């Protein structure tokens, strides 16, 4: 099973996916008109697992990309890379959801999730080793939020032994322009939780923290903040696809990186992370992207070891690293981080290995971890959900859609359940 | 009845499986490609091998028996890319389509007799083919728990196929500091129930150990699991270089077997091998296989986590390779006797099964041990593997009592009682162990 | 009684260790490649010597058995880089990070008896290794107090784990005139009561007097601590002739230990070496052995800042090299008692020993040395040492009145009760001196 969909959806989640095979090109080298240029064996079947064999050895990535804007697949196709698809790959409909996750997954999903599933069934009948299926969609956007989260509803429903990798984008409480964004967030994670079990805290907040103090940005552009998620995903990916000392799979991490099925939601944190021209002082170093894992300021969920306490890490590398350097680092965090690593387990790690060297680098690391600071943006969006509508105010707009508040607070309550499931396991 | 069979199990099996047939073919001058290179060459043909593990085709090309089974097919891809594929026969590796689970839950399900079914109907086609069978030899890790489920289900239903060849079973064993799968405690608790079932004698090894011999005499940065791997093709080497060539003291596997189950129920002796130094101190000592002896029993030349200077004496194996000479020996065991450290049993105590190897030694150029004229190899028995499972039991009991992933088990197929009989037998073997050194 | 273990600790110690090493290798003519060097000879090694201090391997090789144990990194670097390093086992030595203390806190503390156990079964495997043993040689300065302590610690360890044979240990001691370290004294005087304690016999050598005699008798400009390592080396060479080449009256260690004590606790014995010269007056002048021996008693051979003739006689032995004539020395030695140089006892007055070698004193390259055919070293038991321990103890008395340090001591690993102790035993010891010294 080592065939993998990618799944892009919403306004900005088809950028992530276009980022996404555009590192999954430059990783072992392709052009974008389907001309294989890898050395030799496992490239193809990298292809096998990700592009199809059309006509004259071409190769097309199996993507399923879906909004309700086809201004954003024109966009995708001007680049090079991706610019050539079948017309099956990707249906877009007409035209908006208005930023509501009700409207959106009832008015502006329902009408082309029937064609969009017989596309995937399709293909997933053409695909026999399929595993995962990755999902590249924003949670921000009431029509990403919606959109998606009714696609992944649908293929649980369909797939319910398949695994599902959701990178979705956790919206930033500084944004305040549409208040209804926190409340479409949380009504479209209340399914989720059930529709998804492999998710991943993704906050624009923490991007943008990220590029400012590496990439020293003056104003935050979704271009470097998709580079870098997209180059997370294909770490994850290429750990099992590319030889390494042990590879890892979403079953793997399903089976040892969640204790109980409740839990979904993982940390995330990328290495190295140096600055615009510091790459010459920087030498790639197992202390230095060890200490990276472990501060919040590189993570990009984004959650505070010093906050929450640790229910679980892992921290998966790239390129040539010794077995005796990872242990010793992993025994000196444990001597130093007993406080956040629970005692319940009591030692908690798992760790991976690719031996090829990462594209442009010598060798690279994704870390993941399951704290109890997940919670606390759970009480946020919580929060902002009831003092927005105890005003009442635009709550006429989902009267029109017909929801009802009891299934609000039903909502609300499941979330306050999950985050006393994570304080259980007390913070 | 001469034969030997090996099989492959898991990813770290069928790596240790790879050097041991690259030291094999390198100590009978033999290149891994084949046809031939060379002979069947004075003595590599009788006294075997290599005609006990490497079969003979009619035009001279010797092709080792091993069975690779791994569910995992890039270790499969791993295998084919070296040229051993070419001198095995393709179908006697067994690609995995499919790794069953994150380990073993499903390594030992279903799934696995699913191809188990398969390698036996294989393995019955080779014993058609190849005629005779002194024990049947197994590589598997306990750390991919895969390998670990696979073959001690494949060891049961073998046994209960024969019954009346040994069985010799190679487990990696992991530190009980580091976890690199964090199911692997109630991995290696379930495989402890399945070698209740059926143990005929099984070997203990720890990687930590290994990587600070090669950290510390093999002056090493960073040791590899390929310098591991070669080490326990020295190792194995050693032992079956008592049937391969010719010597003075040739001892049979079976004899083996017998020796190191006096009692009723013996199943885990502890192995260890000397010397393994360094090139540049291989070359600025001399030493006598007297200095290896009292190195052999040192806690140190063990490549396991375990103690024998702690643990009480049992009956015990020394092995001999190369020039030996009887005063030597006379002189290690009166050391030995001059030493008075570990207890012995009762019955046992002035036991010492001495096997001599006129074959020199010899190592690969990789490792970075040089190849020696002389080597000792001490296999005991100690209750110190008893304190590791213990241990290891402690561990198990408290994730089990945390019932995490037990939830996780029983969605594989697992149940609660199959874990309780599990821990039931581990506990009932260290207090076996425990027992059989108070007897003492 | 044919193996002697020599241990080189502290960093004068270490050179010290070097420099003897260099010279017996140049006696033998021994280059840093050797395999015997070469093989030719009887007596150059084999037969004994070297079979007293070079460990015999397989190979032939000759291993000079020395342990170099220092916590500065720097000096073992030194150590290293050199051909010596070669010449011994890269297990022999040991290595230390971080310098113990300045210099006795430490040395003598549990941080410097973390590695006794290490440097301890070092030992007992090369004991293992050789065959026979005659005695410890020890190889520290008194004035380092990191290599006091550590030599006090080994030779305690030493005292505990056999105690058959005889504790030799080489004491460099500092100028009674100036002290460069503040402690020194304090270092001195701690380890005092602790080498009479474990210490079977000692010897006392002054740095100052070297460094008088090298520009005196040499008539050097410039003086060097290899110039005093090289005459060190020559006057421990003059102590193992007789076990390293074999002569017309071959002398033993338990001889040396019945001539030096002749009382319950004696075994401060005072070194001479003579004729020592520039070469070029070796060339100039020709003197008679009557000559050597009258310059045996000068105060400038006997590298001590005392004046022998206020000492008192005692058992003194006489070891010659080369070609020596027994009536001469005989006629000699009796026109010396009739001088009375030194005033003689009661108890011992027929107390010079003498002893003959074949082998010829070597001259260093880098130290000049009055080239003669036979050379006299002197090992008496006059009673200036008495009066060099007075000399340092009044110093001692006169600073820990105030002390200025004693806090950093008191919290390390020491207290002013083991000071006054150390200073109790200083003196009780000199008392006892001046009193077996006085009743003649």
């Amino acid at each position: 099973m080592r065939e993998i969909i990618h799944i892009s959806t919403g306004q900005c989640g088809n950028q992530i996916g276009a980022a996404f095979w555009e590192t999954i090109c430059g990783e072992h080298g392709l052009d974008f008109n389907g001309t294989y240029h890898g050395h030799d064996d496992i490239q193809k079947e990298r292809l096998n697992v990700y592009f199809n064999e059309a006509s004259s050895g071409k190769w097309v990535p199996r993507s399923i990309n879906v909004d309700l804007e086809p201004g954003t697949i024109d966009a995708v196709r001007n680049s090079a890379i991706g610019n050539l698809f079948r017309p099956d790959n990707y249906i877009f409909g007409q035209s908006s959801a208005g930023n509501v996750w009700a409207k959106g997954h009832y008015t502006e999903g329902a009408e082309l999730v029937d064609s969009v599933m017989d596309v995937i069934r399709r293909e997933a009948e053409g695909c026999d080793s399929l595993q995962g299926f990755q999902i590249t969609h924003s949670l921000g956007g009431g029509t990403g939020s919606g959109m998606g989260t009714l696609l992944i509803s649908k293929i649980r429903e369909e797939f319910p032994d398949r695994m599902m990798a959701t990178f979705s984008v956790l919206p930033s409480p500084k944004t305040s322009d549409t208040v209804v964004e926190p409340y479409n967030a949380t009504l479209s994670v209340h399914q989720l939780v059930e529709h998804s079990d492999e998710t991943f805290c993704i906050d624009n907040e923490a991007l943008y923290d990220i590029c400012q103090r590496t990439l020293k940005l003056n104003q935050p552009s979704y271009g470097d903040l998709n580079n870098l998620v997209s180059s997370v995903m294909s770490g994850v990916t290429t750990s099992l696809r590319y030889p390494g000392q042990l590879n890892s799979d979403l079953r793997k991490l399903a089976v040892n990186l969640v204790p109980f099925p409740r839990l979904h939601f993982f940390m995330v944190g990328y290495a190295p992370l140096t600055a615009i021209g510091s790459q010459s002082f920087r030498s790639l170093t197992v202390p230095e992207l060890t200490q990276q894992m472990f501060d919040a300021k590189n993570m990009m969920a984004a959650a505070d070891p010093r906050n929450g306490r640790y229910l679980t890490v892992a921290a998966f590398f790239r390129g040539k690293v010794s077995v005796k350097e990872v242990e010793d680092e992993m025994h000196k965090v444990q001597s130093k981080n007993s406080d956040y690593f629970v005692e319940w387990i009591p030692n908690n790690v798992q760790t991976a290995v690719c031996s090829v060297a990462p594209q442009g680098l010598d060798m690279a690391a994704t870390f993941i971890a399951n704290s109890t600071s997940i919670q606390e943006l759970f009480k946020r969006v919580g929060d902002q959900f009831s003092a927005m509508f105890k005003r009442k105010a635009f709550l006429h707009w989902y009267t029109s859609e017909g929801m009802d508040e009891l299934e609000f607070s039903e909502a609300e309550s499941n979330m306050n359940d999950l985050v006393s499931e994570y304080q259980q396991y007390q913070e | 009845m001469r034969e030997v069979i090996s099989i492959n199990v898991g990813q770290a099996g069928c790596q240790i499986g790879n050097a041991c047939w690259e030291l094999y073919s390198l100590e009978h001058g033999i290149k891994p490609d084949g046809h031939l290179e060379d002979g069947l060459s004075k003595p590599k043909g009788g006294e075997e091998g290599f005609s006990t593990f490497f079969h003979e085709t009619g035009y001279g090309k010797f092709v080792p028996r091993a069975i690779y089974v791994d569910l995992e097919p890039n270790v499969i891809d791993e295998v084919r890319n070296g040229p051993y594929k070419d001198l095995f026969h393709p179908e006697q590796l067994i690609s995995g389509k499919e790794d069953a689970a994150n380990n073993y839950a499903r390594g030992h399900y279903t799934v696995g007799r699913e191809i188990l079914g398969d390698v036996l109907d294989r393995i019955r086609k080779l014993a058609d083919q190849c005629d005779g069978l002194q024990g049947f030899l197994f590589t598997h890790s306990l750390g991919g728990g895969t390998g670990s489920g696979l073959g001690s289900l494949l060891l049961e239903e073998l046994s209960a196929e024969y019954g009346k060849k040994s069985k010799l079973e190679f487990a990696v064993y992991p530190a009980p500091q580091v976890s690199t799968s964090v199911v692997e405690p109630y991995n290696t608790v379930l495989t402890t129930h399945t070698t209740l079932e059926h143990a005929d004698c099984t070997f203990m090894v720890d990687n930590e150990a290994i990587y600070d011999m090669c950290k510390r005499n093999l002056d090493i940065p960073r040791p590899s699991f390929a310098n591991l791997n070669n080490l326990i093709a020295q190792v194995v080497s050693s032992v079956t270089a008592s049937l391969r060539f010719d010597g003075s003291l040739n001892v049979d596997l079976n004899e083996f077997q017998t020796n190191l189950v006096p009692y009723p129920r013996i199943h885990f002796p502890l192995v260890s091998y000397s010397p393994v130094l360094s090139k540049s101190k291989a070359f600025h000592e001399s030493n006598s296989v007297s200095e290896i002896t009292n190195a052999c029993f040192e806690p140190g030349n063990q490549m396991v986590k375990c103690d024998p200077r702690d643990g009480k004496y049992m009956a015990t194996c020394l092995l001999y390779r190369g020039d030996v000479v009887t005063r030597d020996v006379q002189r290690a065991v009166e050391q030995v006797k001059n030493k008075k450290t570990v207890q012995l049993v009762d019955w046992c105590p002035t036991g010492f099964k001495i096997g001599i190897c006129y074959e020199p030694p010899t190592a690969t150029p990789n490792s970075q041990l040089a190849t020696v004229d002389r080597a000792v190899c001490m296999l005991s028995n100690t209750t110190s593997i008893a304190e590791a499972w213990k241990r290891i039991d402690r561990k198990f009991d408290l994730m089990y009592a945390k019932r995490a992933f037990v939830h996780w088990y029983v969605g594989e197929g697992m149940e609660e009682g199959e874990f309780t009989e599990a821990r039931e037998d581990l506990a009932a073997l260290e207090r076996d162990y425990i027992e059989v050194g108070a007897d003492s």
